[PDB]
């Protein structure tokens, strides 16, 4: 109704907050959150007491360019 | 007034009743976004 | 189980299991469901009627 | 069927009602080739006034469908 | 029975800790 | 009914309705697609049903958008 | 916060639509005053205003106080039906009651839904709340 | 076999199908104080006779609906037969003499349960068995 | 045919045999009820299915039931 009156504005538009945070917690940069694997300090991301996350470049090697369908942007 | 009594169970009556408070509560809508337009959300200070 | 007495059915395949219904007469033929209970809510028939045994009812009071 | 008439004739007199009050009637009987006929005005509440559109003869309202107009000119 | 209902509320703010934990993690109030 | 109707709007306006030159000739509004498109059931899908329903899906933002709601909320 | 959010202030797009901006009511600076409330909302990269219902009390005129607003309202209509429903079964003539209503009873009902909490409270606490699982009918498993 | 006149109608295209002369047919005798008009099961009107009638029916259900009608005419004498395609007729409503909604002596209870019906046993009971779950 | 039981909570107010368009029920002596009688579904070969008898049943979930089985032509109610 309100995009049909000429007022797109007045959209109820609702930001996925909750799976933006999942996304930012598994490396993508996007949003901006800082979190779990977007954090380069945190513990999860280092592995702290180990250091063998062997995955983790590639992987966010892949999560971070917008050429694929792994963790579309919502 | 013993028809008056009628007419007020006439009134009490489920589809009376509300077409009458559904369109004061309408009423009440219409004319709040009349005055105050377009509120998507409670503005903050 | 009295005339009057507010009882509760027992029957599982009743509309009215587990609801408060009202006896309205018992007969002392020996048959096996002489109680007659009303309710007021009514079945999807639109009967408020049914015959119990004493055991299917408990009283309510 | 006393009632019954009774409720098609306010339908009747409401739309040349709105016709009289309501429409650019007098400016469409001026030019009928380019004014499209219009009745209903629709008050301004939550951006509707959309709906009233440049119909012509310098009016706003809704293009109305029902030939009132070409009634009216005939009568 | 259990009128404290202590086990299955046991699991159940075991569960609400892990919501509060993740939740946690999305305020950044644990980085 | 249904199919009395779409014949009917299909039929005058690619066969009937339309503007006339002052050389003499008839550019319909639909262009005379009847005789070869109303032949066929894709022919009505395509040609008819989603042609001429360009006007309602493209209505939100102008004077017209109330049709193009009724043509949702009746869907 | 996600996918490209701004201030509405900062954002070009947004004041690319707050010039041509249709009145929503009579007056004429309806569409200057929407987008002037509309500004301190963030922003998508469209132009338009995107909530944020996380539940921060940066972003609570969003969603918490209409959330606050209408569980109040709503608990008033579900407390006063109810309230009603259970003032007319002493009646012995109660679906008369339903389909023509009692304003001298509904009337002082909807009066006191005001403190529907507290009487809500107060009866879920004394156990008035709800029946027995064994009161009501079920059917045959 | 069967004495009675046949109701003055003339004709229908609602009666009896080829059922009637390989598989079974039905009869409803009938005897009326007076010449009257009723309504046919195949539709249509027809004048009954004043004395004994008969009207060759293919259900069962016909003469049934037949016979409710024909107690709105106050005639409660009529009788169902079925007849086979050898010839043979046997005569079953009422089967017993007196209608089945009064009592008779020398009836018996076919297919009564002694229990009630939540008390049937479950399908899994049953399973593998070849009896119903309502079975005695 | 189909299978049309009584159940011990008749109390034979005959309805279902006054309802039953092709005639299978009757009422029968018995001692079990006020009224002393009974339903019986005799002829269950001329049982069409309709339910009518179901209908009619007042008692709190009908001391007649009719369990559908196999299909005959008079079961189907074919006039041909
Ligand atoms: C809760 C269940 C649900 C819902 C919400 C939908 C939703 C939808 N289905 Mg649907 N569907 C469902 C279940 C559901 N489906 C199921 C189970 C099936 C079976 C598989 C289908 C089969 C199905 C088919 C076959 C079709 C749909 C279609 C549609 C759409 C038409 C509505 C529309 O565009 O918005 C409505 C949009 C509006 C703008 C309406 C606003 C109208 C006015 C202006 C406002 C109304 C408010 C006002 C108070 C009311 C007027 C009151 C008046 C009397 C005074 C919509 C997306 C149709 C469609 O469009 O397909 C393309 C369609 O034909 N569905
Ligand atoms: C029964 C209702 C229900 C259901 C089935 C879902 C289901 C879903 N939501 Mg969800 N949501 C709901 C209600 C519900 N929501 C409500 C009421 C809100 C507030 C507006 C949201 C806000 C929300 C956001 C912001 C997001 C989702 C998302 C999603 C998807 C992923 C799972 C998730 O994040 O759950 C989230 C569910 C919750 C946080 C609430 C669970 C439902 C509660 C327990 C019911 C009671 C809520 C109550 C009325 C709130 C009152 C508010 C007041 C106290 C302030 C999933 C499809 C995500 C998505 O888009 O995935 C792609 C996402 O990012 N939801
Ligand atoms: C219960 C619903 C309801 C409520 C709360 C109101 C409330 C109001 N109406 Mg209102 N109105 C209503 C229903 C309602 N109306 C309906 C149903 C109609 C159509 C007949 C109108 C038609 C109407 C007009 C025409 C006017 C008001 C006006 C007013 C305002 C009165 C100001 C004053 O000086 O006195 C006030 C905000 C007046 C106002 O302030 O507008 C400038 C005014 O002129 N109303
Ligand atoms: C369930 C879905 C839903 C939700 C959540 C909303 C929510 C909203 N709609 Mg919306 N709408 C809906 C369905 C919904 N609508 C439907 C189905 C339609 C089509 C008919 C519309 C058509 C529509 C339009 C056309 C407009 C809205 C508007 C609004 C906003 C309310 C402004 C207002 O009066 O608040 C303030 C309300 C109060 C303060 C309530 C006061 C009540 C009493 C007096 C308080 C008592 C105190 C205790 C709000 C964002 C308006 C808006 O501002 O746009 C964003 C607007 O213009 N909506
Ligand atoms: C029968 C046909 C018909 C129709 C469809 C309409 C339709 C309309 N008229 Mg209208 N009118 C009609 C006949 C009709 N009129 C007649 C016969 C007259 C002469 C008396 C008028 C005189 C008239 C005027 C003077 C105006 C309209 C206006 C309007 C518009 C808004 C009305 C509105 O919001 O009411 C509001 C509705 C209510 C407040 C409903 C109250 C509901 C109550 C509670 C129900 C009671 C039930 C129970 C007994 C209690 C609407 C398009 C207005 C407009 O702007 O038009 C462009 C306007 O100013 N009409
Ligand atoms: C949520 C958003 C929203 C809101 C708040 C409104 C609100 C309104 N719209 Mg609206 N609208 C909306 C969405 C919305 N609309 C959408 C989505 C669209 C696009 C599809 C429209 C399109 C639209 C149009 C096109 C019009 C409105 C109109 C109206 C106004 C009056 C309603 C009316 O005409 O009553 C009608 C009321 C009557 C006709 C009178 C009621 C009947 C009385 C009670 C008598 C009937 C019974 C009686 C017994 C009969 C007598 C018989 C005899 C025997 C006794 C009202 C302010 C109208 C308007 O602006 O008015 C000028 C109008 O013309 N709207
Ligand atoms: C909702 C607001 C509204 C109202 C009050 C009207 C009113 C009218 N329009 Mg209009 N119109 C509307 C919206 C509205 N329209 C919209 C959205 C559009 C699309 C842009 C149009 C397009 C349009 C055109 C093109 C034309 C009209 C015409 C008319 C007139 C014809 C009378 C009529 O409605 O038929 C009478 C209708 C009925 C008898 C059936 C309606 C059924 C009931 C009565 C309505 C619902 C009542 C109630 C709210 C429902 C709840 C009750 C239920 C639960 C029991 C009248 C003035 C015509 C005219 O001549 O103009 C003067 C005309 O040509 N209108
Ligand atoms: C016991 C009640 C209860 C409470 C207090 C919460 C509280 C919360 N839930 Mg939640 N939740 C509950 C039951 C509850 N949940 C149940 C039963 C389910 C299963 C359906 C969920 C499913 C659920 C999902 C799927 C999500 C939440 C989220 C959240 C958080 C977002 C709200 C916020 O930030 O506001 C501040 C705190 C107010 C209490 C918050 C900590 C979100 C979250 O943790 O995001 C990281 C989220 O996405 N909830
Ligand atoms: C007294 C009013 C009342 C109250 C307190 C409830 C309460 C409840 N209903 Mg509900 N219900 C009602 C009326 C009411 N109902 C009516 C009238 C209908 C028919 C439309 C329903 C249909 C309905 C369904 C289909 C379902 C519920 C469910 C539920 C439960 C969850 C909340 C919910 O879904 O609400 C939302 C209820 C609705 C949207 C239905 C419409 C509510 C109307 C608008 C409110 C009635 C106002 C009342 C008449 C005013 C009386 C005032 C008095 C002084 C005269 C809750 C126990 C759900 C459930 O079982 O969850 C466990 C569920 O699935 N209800
Ligand atoms: C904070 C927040 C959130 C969250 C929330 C949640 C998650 C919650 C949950 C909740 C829950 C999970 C709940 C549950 C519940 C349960 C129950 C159990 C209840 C019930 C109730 C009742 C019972 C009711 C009653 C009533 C009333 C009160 C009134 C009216 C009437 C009635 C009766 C209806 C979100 C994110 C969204 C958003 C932001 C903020
Ligand atoms: S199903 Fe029909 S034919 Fe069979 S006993 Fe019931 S009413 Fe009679």
């Amino acid at each position: 109704v309100v995009v049909a009156f000429g007022t797109p504005e007045k959209q109820i538009l609702i930001e996925p907050v909750f799976a933006q945070f999942i996304q930012a917690a598994h490396g993508k940069v996007l949003y901006g959150l800082d979190t779990l694997l977007s954090n380069p300090d945190s513990v999860a991301y280092t592995a702290y007491p180990n250091y063998a996350n062997v995955w983790l470049p590639g992987w966010l090697d892949a999560i971070n360019s917008g050429t694929n369908s792994l963790f579309l942007t919502i | 007034a013993d028809q008056s009594s009628y007419l007020i169970k006439f009134i009490s009556t489920a589809p009376v009743a509300a077409t009458i408070w559904l369109t004061i509560t309408a009423g009440i809508l219409i004319e709040f976004n009349r005055f105050f337009p377009d509120l998507l959300f409670h503005p903050l200070p | 189980v009295q005339r009057g007495s507010k009882v509760r059915i027992l029957r599982p395949e009743s509309y009215w299991f587990q609801d408060v219904g009202t006896v309205a007469s018992v007969d002392q033929s020996g048959i096996k469901y002489p109680v007659i209970v009303r309710f007021d809510k009514v079945n999807y028939a639109g009967i408020n009627t049914n015959n119990f045994a004493v055991d299917e009812l408990i009283e309510v009071e | 069927h006393f009632g019954h008439l009774a409720v098609v004739t306010i339908w009747l007199s409401g739309m040349i009602f709105h016709g009289a009050k309501f429409s650019n009637y007098e400016a469409w009987l001026s030019d009928p080739l380019n004014v499209r006929p219009s009745a209903q005005v629709v008050w301004p509440i939550v951006g509707q006034d959309i709906l009233n559109g440049d119909v012509g003869g310098g009016f706003h309202g809704i293009q109305i469908t029902s030939g009132l107009f070409q009634v009216w000119r005939g009568w | 029975a259990k009128p404290p209902y202590t086990f299955r509320t046991g699991w159940a703010l075991l569960l609400l800790a892990v919501n509060f934990l993740v939740a946690a993690y999305y305020f950044h109030i644990i980085q | 009914l249904s199919i009395v109707i779409f014949h009917f709007s299909w039929k005058m306006q690619s066969d009937v309705w339309g503007t006339v030159d002052a050389a003499g000739n008839v550019s319909h509004i639909t262009g005379g697609n009847f005789a070869q498109s109303a032949i066929t059931i894709n022919g009505w899908l395509r040609d008819f049903l989603w042609a001429q329903a360009s006007q309602v899906i493209n209505s939100y933002g102008s004077a017209l958008s109330a049709y193009g709601l009724m043509f949702l909320g009746a869907h | 916060l996600g996918a490209d959010l701004t201030p509405c202030a900062e954002n070009p797009a947004f004041q690319a639509l707050a010039k041509n901006a249709r009145n929503t009511t009579a007056d004429p600076q309806s569409g200057q005053k929407r987008f002037e409330r509309y500004s301190q909302a963030l922003c998508g990269p469209e132009g338009y205003p995107h909530l944020i219902v996380d539940g921060r009390l940066d972003r609570a005129g969003d969603f918490l106080i209409p959330s606050i607003l209408f569980l109040y309202i709503a608990g008033w209509i579900g407390w006063v039906g109810r309230a009603y429903l259970q003032a007319i079964k002493k009646d012995s003539d109660t679906e008369q009651k339903e389909i023509q209503l009692d304003l001298g009873i509904a009337l002082p009902i909807i009066a006191t839904g005001f403190a529907w909490p507290a009487a809500a409270v107060k009866e879920l606490l004394s156990g008035e709340l709800t029946a027995k699982d064994s009161e009501i009918t079920v059917s045959p498993r | 076999t069967l004495s009675g006149k046949t109701p003055l109608f003339a004709g229908s295209t609602g009666g009896l199908l080829t059922k009637a002369v390989e598989e079974e047919k039905y009869a409803i005798t009938w005897t009326s104080p007076k010449a009257q008009v009723f309504e046919l099961p195949t539709g249509g009107a027809a004048t009954m006779h004043e004395g004994e009638n008969l009207l060759y029916i293919a259900r069962k259900e016909y003469g049934i609906a037949l016979g409710g009608q024909l107690r709105k005419f106050k005639i409660t004498n009529y009788k169902i037969y079925r007849i086979l395609p050898s010839g043979e007729t046997t005569f079953i409503h009422p089967a017993d003499g007196v209608f089945p909604e009064k009592v008779n002596a020398g009836r018996e209870k076919v297919r009564f349960n002694a229990r009630s019906i939540g008390e049937n046993p479950n399908p899994s009971q049953v399973k593998f068995s070849g009896k119903a779950t309502y079975d005695a | 045919s189909h299978t049309v039981k009584i159940y011990d909570t008749c109390i034979g107010c005959t309805q279902c045999v006054r309802a039953c368009p092709t005639d299978v029920l009757e009422m029968v002596p018995w001692d079990g009820c006020k009224a002393a009688q009974v339903a019986s579904s005799p002829r269950t070969e001329d049982c069409v299915g309709c339910k009518r008898c179901e209908t009619a049943c007042p008692t709190d979930f009908l001391s007649i039931r009719v369990y559908l089985g196999a299909e005959t032509t008079r079961s189907m109610g074919l006039a041909y």
